[PDB]
């Protein structure tokens, strides 16, 4: 189990790690989360009680370094830092325990949520989206535009999803127009798995951290990338069947996860429609239909 | 964006254009089997692609053969007329390329945004307007030339005729939509009136009469009496 310490809360914050949210007052006197789960990946995210504009936050695998926050009252944000010193660092967090001024990670040990929406997510794949080299960790915020949002204005600060366009050169063979453009198995199969992916492990892993940026910081860039890594498989006549099966729990555990309230703008109709009830695979997402249906039987 | 009566001038300037109507691509007579089944058998058809400032119609005709062990036709119609008008496109040289290609059914912008991925500087757009194109088939040359087709064929017709000559493209364009929707409300009638006059002909190389002026005002207006007619006779009033 590890730490991330907090030298201290100057501003009312709320505080998110992965799927948990809590609260800290202006000057409470809260030093970190602690107990959290080693083998995943994590993210502690922030959104202030004065500008409820700009959730931001961190990705991070504790296994990769010691990190701690530490309030920039020139930038005005909660910063994610790594201390090299580990000596240092130990005797800090071990003070921070013993006055007992860290909340706890509250993992339910039935509880295998965070593992279900994070299986293929990897740290060292979050960091080639996220480019910013220096450090371990990558931040994330509600603003930043993707790539290929870019191109329809800062690069450094983009988030690098893979590409993925519908009426494209790369999707449509010549010669093949209305066959790859009705059934995307092609552009599936042999473009995205086996040229740019490499495998679906990879690409289910790009699928779900789109997913998570949309849900936690409201990133509109991150919610058309993972509709459209959804709509790519849905439009497929032919996908191993091991994908649709891992498909079909991903999709499950991300509607679950997903709060009530929000589905109004993270869910698009159209893609979802289709995908249950059009594509070829219509008949191939039974959990994740199911759940749709009791759940959102309105957006139906 | 969509063309409608706010930019109609715009067909008539300077910058190369196609209207592309698919209507008339896959034709079916409808019949009754042995069985007592019903079934469908194809006959030809044609895509209309229309320059409408030079009257230049490239008239592709589809053959029957073309529909062969195919399933989904009216599906693949929509891109076995994309692949055509991309396929006229590239056999032009880059000055006659059109710089925008209008289809008159939104369900053709898909196939043939596909079909030109090539040509990202031709612009494919819909149209608001309720154009008359589908009577094409009731131009009795346009229509012979299809049915006695037997293998794929283009036949190059001028659909203004020799009006350039005395009228500007934006009148032309107006009396060819006002015969045209003549036709497709009442074919006999809109009919009747261009050959009652036997004196009137149609010259070997048109494909309408060979009208003066006056006699263009009067046949103008006899089409207009027609779909205000046909409008009462359809909406009683
Ligand atoms: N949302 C109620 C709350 O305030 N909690 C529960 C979540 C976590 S995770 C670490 C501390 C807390 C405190
Ligand atoms: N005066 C020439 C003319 O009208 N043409 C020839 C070129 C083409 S391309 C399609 C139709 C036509 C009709």
């Amino acid at each position: 189990m590890n730490t991330v310490p907090f030298t201290s809360a100057p501003i009312e914050v709320t505080i998110g790690i992965d799927q948990y949210s809590f609260n800290v007052k202006e000057n409470q006197p809260f030093h970190g989360i602690k107990d959290i789960p080693i083998g995943h990946v994590h993210v502690i995210h922030f959104q202030h009680a004065d500008n409820s504009s700009m959730r931001y936050g961190y990705w991070f695998d504790c296994r990769m370094g010691n990190f701690y926050i530490q309030y920039d009252p020139k930038d005005g944000l909660y910063k994610m830092m790594e201390e090299r010193d580990g000596a240092k660092f130990e005797n800090i967090v071990h003070n921070f325990k013993e006055r007992q001024m860290m909340v706890s990670y509250p993992k339910i040990d039935e509880d295998d949520t965070w593992y279900n929406l994070t299986e293929f997510v990897q740290m060292d794949k979050i960091r080639k989206i996220v480019r910013k080299d220096e450090n371990q960790f990558s931040y994330v915020d509600s603003s930043m535009t993707t790539v290929q949002e870019n191109e329809l204005s800062d690069p450094a600060h983009s988030l690098n999803y893979t590409v993925i366009n519908f009426k494209s050169r790369e999707a449509i063979r010549p010669g093949h127009e209305m066959e790859d453009f009705l059934d995307k198995s092609y552009y599936l199969n042999t473009v995205m798995l086996q040229g740019i992916f490499k495998n679906s492990s990879n690409y289910f892993g790009e699928l779900q951290f789109a997913f998570l940026n949309a849900m936690f910081f409201g990133n509109y860039g991150s919610s058309l990338q993972w509709h459209a890594m959804i709509e790519l498989i849905c439009s497929s006549a032919t996908v191993p069947k091991h994908m649709l099966d891992k498909l079909d729990e991903i999709l499950y555990y991300q509607i679950k996860t997903l709060p009530e309230q929000y589905s109004d703008i993270l869910l698009n109709e159209r893609v979802w429609n289709i995908c249950l009830y059009s594509s070829f695979q219509k008949n191939s997402l039974h959990n994740t239909e199911k759940i749709m249906e009791n759940k959102y039987p309105e957006l139906l | 964006g969509a063309m409608n009566s706010s930019n109609y001038a715009e067909l008539f300037n300077n910058d190369i254009k196609l209207f592309v109507d698919d209507t008339n691509v896959y034709r079916v007579t409808v019949h009754k089997t042995f069985e007592g089944n019903v079934a469908t058998k194809a006959i030809n058809g044609c895509i209309f692609t229309l320059n409408p400032k030079t009257g230049h119609l490239f008239l592709k005709i589809i053959h029957t053969s073309v529909w062969a062990g195919q399933k989904r036709l009216s599906q693949l119609a929509k891109w076995k007329t994309a692949e055509e008008v991309s396929a006229l496109v590239r056999s032009l040289p880059k000055e006659e390329q059109p710089k925008q290609i209008i289809v008159t059914r939104k369900a053709m912008l898909d196939p043939l945004e596909v079909h030109m991925l090539d040509f990202p500087n031709i612009a494919i757009r819909p149209t608001e307007l309720r154009l008359p194109f589908s009577a094409a088939m009731s131009i009795d040359k346009l229509s012979d030339v299809v049915m006695k087709a037997t293998e794929p064929q283009m036949v190059l017709f001028n659909i203004y005729d020799d009006w350039l000559d005395r009228i500007s493209s934006y009148t032309a364009f107006s009396r060819l939509t006002l015969l045209l929707r003549a036709l497709k409300t009442n074919e006999e009638s809109a009919k009747m009136i261009l050959l009652s006059d036997p004196t009137i002909t149609i010259k070997s190389y048109h494909l309408w009469p060979s009208f003066t002026d006056e006699q263009w005002i009067t046949i103008e207006s006899q089409m207009r009496d027609l779909i205000l007619t046909e409008y009462g006779r359809k909406y009683n009033v």
